[PDB]
């Protein structure tokens, strides 16, 4: 898929709920989840335009109640051809 | 009813499904901030064929840009943890010495402590 | 005002405690000349030809009117053979 | 078992108390702590369903008021696959 | 071209949002993202003095409501050969 | 020579003045003039970002007052290359 | 992809703006631009559903506020085989 | 020694200074120091029961008027054997 | 060439403004970046000490204005041996 | 050499100024900088107790008020065997 | 499973009640019944985390409205090496 | 290992969950649960001193909610000789 | 047993009924009695640090009541081999 | 060293911790303990005067609120040979 979904939160507990939720909603594909440092972590999933809609989501109402909370959750339909060497690969 | 580890946290758990010509050409530097900073700041104001766009001109940055990619932005609790943070965190009573002689015994000097927090 | 050459840090850990913690230099007017003990108000590495005052003019350049200098080194010389 | 407890703490004593609540109270494995990063420490347990439930209750109620304090305690029945990749499956 | 353009945000989501707002608004070439640490995350563009100019005014604007948002924006038209080895050369 | 700035207004007169206008402010090449039907004329320029800038500005204060009047300014400084199809390359 | 999104403006810098949004949004290809007569220019796109759907949506905002407006903006999810002879297949 | 007694600071002087406290005042070994990060710096020991409670309240006196201060004191008698792995065997 | 000139700043933004200020208002090398953490980055820049003067008043003038702000502008006219150790020899 | 003195700062800059001091004002050697996180610095150095008593204290006045200030300025006359495991031997 | 669950009563009759409905409602094995003395009566039983907490749900109901009824109903997710030996292992 | 402590409890229930936490809570060894007679159940651990401070308070806290309740916890640093020979030694 | 416990008393009286509830508290052995001069006597006491502890603050409440009172009660858990010169080695 | 530090105090309690402070906070080496009578004692060391300085500060600190407290606490950096003679050579 050509579309990202990025959900930012407040703390590892929050990502990775996040990211369950999203992966578990529509046919996404966890690319990474980078630790921004100062105590966020950013998890970017790639998938179908649709499906990310979906994913992106279900992430949000998540992660908005666990923990510190939900910092940004965003959707791009494509990105553009610079933008995808500064976007991990595999889900490091 | 029924005690043990079940009982302990309560409503601090989550995720359990449990049954049931102005007079100066450039702006006062207080007056405002750019919001593009360096070079292409226009708090001076350059007559001519600038690249300024006025209103009239609708297009690149503004609503076009903003608008193309959906966004969702929650109210997260947001506390800072650093060094700048921590500048005013509450601190104990300073400590003073009772040491007498000639020891270089100087209190007008920053806070130096020694083994155990006494100054010195 | 002197022009003299840091050698060496100088330690005293029971001088008055009217000195606060402005660190102490030997400075020499030249190597193997009478050695002496200057304030070091704006740091100098070892070998610096700096450029020291005397007098009263010494304590104001030690950060306070009531300070206990002699001598005190107000700048180090950018060019000195 | 493969349900997914997690504790996030401020600081690091708040999360070897809640470690030790959590491996004490039920058959659960520390199978990890992460830094966050901004003093954000967590520790993830993996055991079955019912042990985990414990186990993460335990450790909310050890560390709720040690040190700075808790962040967050979840509990995940069932993680998706892709998330696998971004869950310590060891802890060092 | 020699002009580079930089928009610093806290988070990761706001700076990839921006990088590709930057990146689609004219014709600059992102050279790099960095953490800077404590959430900065800077993304750093390389073109014509004009263009660059276009493209950090759309990318402040895309990102300034995204996530924590937007911390500063900048062009330096000619940037000194010192300042060179600084900057990342392609992003990495 | 990439940047795309169009004014569009109701009629020829005004089209022609600011065609005339857009071509003396900066250094564009007047690409094409359309005649959209139904009285409106489009003029297209072309040319670097600052001076596109320059141009449109200039265009529409000329043919604000003119005839039936000013349409639309627009400025986009990267069109997409699909995009590009559709324009005029020649003004013949 | 065989959906096809339509998006009607009055005047052609509405449409190219429309365009561009739409191509630079989502995962389109822009098949071409129809003058209708009357001040009306029509531009399509193709591409997946859900990729189309975000490129109308992008397209329709930005060109609502760009010169006379926007007329139509129309999502066709797919297309019967007599309608693709009055389609445009590739942009002129 | 198996008991574990951790003092957790603001900065890495407070910290070294409980651990020199800590150290000196009862018979405990100081198995090691981690920067938890967002300056937190967790001084860890192990010992006896009575010897660590000694060292420990050592070390909060000690450094409570350093530096930013003490963030948190505990004591831990009995460690799991699976918390250990989550523990520095040695100080580095 | 001795004299160190260090300005501290939030930000990477502010630091490249203040990196470019330093090495075109003198004749000063740009000998290093750091990031401190939690937002802080210092530029160093070793040259004479007229140079350093020179260079840190015109850095720390430009990067007053841009993003968060300056930290700190500090001149040291000679740096002692034992510091050498410290500093970066030349830009990372 | 066993006697250590450490002076933590916020940011650098401090960190650099009292590092200077520290060895300008007497005979002790720079053995550490340590990032801890979250701004903090710490310089350390080792020495004789008068010659570190005197180079901690000069160092303190250095970097009282340069860029955000000092946080702790700590000397230790005779440091516990254990630890020096975790102090540093080297500055680099 | 090594989690422990215990229901104690008033008189026998609740006991085994308790007993029998416990061990059908779960895979919960019956390890003893120990007459404490006073009228008490206690059933213990082992199983996973989970299984006995349905068991003992079920055995408090069960004894609750029989004869005198029930006193404690508790649950020990992990129970220690050395309460093993104040454990009835098999009933007699 | 020789100071004496011991928690009473209305049932075996609040019994065998004090001898758990106080198990868990530091190093003391079971020596005895002693069936008083009339519904007392009395716990009796022996460790060092420290140890068995923290265990009774563990034990006190547990079983203070568990079925009846809790009786008397109690602890005696060093017992007298003649009292030994009324204390358990191994749990029977 | 190497941690000292010390209690000061005003008079003799206190002083020995002192050493009676510190030696009968807990397992510490009476090391020494030393007439202070003009009124005061000190007890000191080795043993355990977690012992030592109860009996000093055993000691303590038993000999306030009688005489004149307490005037400090300390422990030192691990006291320096330099100390060690001064206190008595044995009770004569 | 030739340095003499001196601490007096009311009472043995007071001075024995003064005396552990001190021998443990430096290098130097306790050489009396002399009872002047009235209560007051008065703990002796020698050193050098920066390990002297460390310790009686160190000491001045720990004994000011134990027992009576603290009487005085002086340093002589260099003694006259003819005060030597009244000076204990070692503690008895």
């Amino acid at each position: 898929g050509i579309a990202l979904g990025m959900i930012e939160t407040r703390g590892l507990v929050p990502a990775i709920e996040a990211a369950d939720a999203m992966t578990k909603a529509a046919e996404v594909r966890l690319v990474g989840r980078q630790f921004v440092g100062g105590g966020y972590v950013t998890v970017l999933v790639r998938g179908e335009t649709g499906a990310v809609n979906a994913a992106v989501r279900a992430g949000a109402d998540a992660c908005e109640r666990v923990g510190d909370g939900l910092v940004a959750a965003h959707i791009i339909a494509r990105v553009h051809s610079e933008v995808e060497n500064i976007l991990p690969k595999a889900p490091q | 009813r029924i005690t043990g580890p079940g009982m302990l946290a309560t409503g601090l758990i989550t995720g359990t499904p449990e049954f049931r010509k102005p007079e100066l050409v450039c702006a006062p530097r207080s007056d405002q901030m750019d919001r593009v900073s360096g070079e292409g700041k226009e708090r001076c104001h350059i007559t001519g064929d600038d690249w300024s766009v006025n209103k009239h001109i609708t297009g690149t940055a503004g609503q076009w840009a903003s608008g193309r990619n959906p966004s969702m932005r929650g109210n997260a609790r947001v506390v800072e943890t650093s060094a700048f943070a921590n500048r005013n965190v509450p601190k104990p009573e300073k400590p003073g010495s009772k040491i007498t002689g000639s020891s270089g015994n100087d209190t007008q000097g920053s806070l130096i402590t020694y083994s155990g927090g006494a100054r010195g | 005002m002197k022009i003299m050459q840091v050698e060496k840090t100088l330690v005293s850990t029971n001088r008055i405690a009217d000195m606060g913690h402005k660190p102490l230099l030997v400075v020499w007017e030249k190597p193997g000349a009478p050695r002496q003990v200057a304030v070091d108000a704006i740091g100098c590495i070892p070998g610096d030809w700096v450029l020291c005052v005397g007098s009263s003019a010494a304590r104001e350049a030690a950060g306070s009117k009531s300070y206990p200098s002699d001598l005190t080194i107000i700048g180090i010389i950018d060019q000195w053979n």
